[PDB]
């Protein structure tokens, strides 16, 4: 996250780390959808131009964390993969189209103060909240620039930009399962995912019944906080029935 | 620069 | 479902530092 903010205690207790056993360090962020399901971006897990296929083995969840590198005695649960789901229609040879994958836990993990799922959109929330001008919030403990590493888990809120905008604001193409987020030069206030951050959430808070939905998940952008540019998000509401179907197994 | 997890956690 | 609702803010009626932001953007 750059031009972020430390997070608060208990601030994101959905908030995931996805950690790479050998050599240890962090591969991505995710979210706690239930007490058994973890949703990241398929592109933390398989992604060929990097030479990127991890299997349940290679990696461990790590939830209820606030600071980066330390091991939070008490506070965290690291939990083992039972199975990883990647959406079968990802597109990584080109802009990242459906970047979702799901992953079961061995064991439910048991929730806590840090520790707590986030909602999934149904059709109304998303139709609801998912506008131009609508802020969202970005959690994640990458990269603080686009070429430092925060000690805390880091915070940025930052609005839903219009179709148009988003689509002229790169040469890739953009699909209906992606939408962009962040602030025009014109408006002062910065901010942005960056790398680390992929598979974190961008989560909203419903005015309706004053709970948190999970409207996206941190995919792509082209560089971090540059002028012009603006992160993109896989629409997790989109793809849902692919969540669904999954979950139901 | 990670701290070392629990022997437990493989 | 408990889903959304943080033990820490929601479950105290306690909210975090930036919230609002958000919910003045719903417009
Ligand atoms: C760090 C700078 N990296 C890039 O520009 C790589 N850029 C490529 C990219 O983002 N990715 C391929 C796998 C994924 C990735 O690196 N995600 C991390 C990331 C990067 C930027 C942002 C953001 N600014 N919101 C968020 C997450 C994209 C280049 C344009 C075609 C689609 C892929
Ligand atoms: C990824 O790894 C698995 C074996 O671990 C393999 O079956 C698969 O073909 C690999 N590559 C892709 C692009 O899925
Ligand atoms: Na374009
Ligand atoms: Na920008």
């Amino acid at each position: 996250i750059v031009e972020g903010s430390d997070a608060e205690i208990g601030m994101s207790p959905w908030q995931v780390m996805l950690f790479r056993k050998s050599p240890q360090e962090l591969l991505c962020g995710a979210s706690l959808i239930s007490d058994r399901w973890v949703l990241t971006a398929a592109h933390c897990l398989l992604y060929p131009p990097w030479d990127k296929n991890f299997t349940e083995n290679d990696l461990l969840v790590r939830i209820g964390k606030h600071s980066r590198t330390r091991y939070e005695r008490n506070i965290e649960k690291i939990s083992m993969l039972e199975k990883i789901y990647i959406h079968p229609r990802y597109n990584w040879r080109e802009n990242l189209d459906r970047d979702i994958a799901l992953m079961k836990l061995k064991k439910p993990v048991a929730f806590s103060d840090y520790i707590h799922p986030v909602c999934l959109p149904d059709r109304e929330t998303a139709a609801s909240l998912l506008q131009a001008g609508y802020k969202g919030r970005v959690t994640g403990w990458g990269n603080l620039k686009e070429t430092g590493q925060p000690s805390v888990l880091q915070v940025v809120n930052l609005p839903i930009v219009e179709r148009p905008v988003c689509k002229d604001s790169t040469r890739i193409r953009i699909t209906d399962n992606m939408f962009c987020a962040g602030y025009k030069p014109d408006e002062g206030k910065r901010g942005d995912a960056c790398e680390g951050d992929s598979g974190g959430p961008f989560v909203m808070k419903s005015p309706f019944n004053n709970r948190w939905y999970q409207m996206g998940i941190v995919s792509w952008g082209e560089g971090c906080d540059r002028d012009g540019k603006y992160g993109f998000y896989t629409h997790v509401f989109r793809l849902k029935k692919w969540i669904q179907k999954v979950i139901d197994q | 620069d990670f701290e070392e997890i629990p022997e437990e956690y493989l | 479902a408990d889903c959304g609702l943080r033990p820490l803010f929601e479950k105290k009626s306690l909210e975090d530092k930036t919230e609002r932001e958000l919910l003045e953007s719903y417009i």
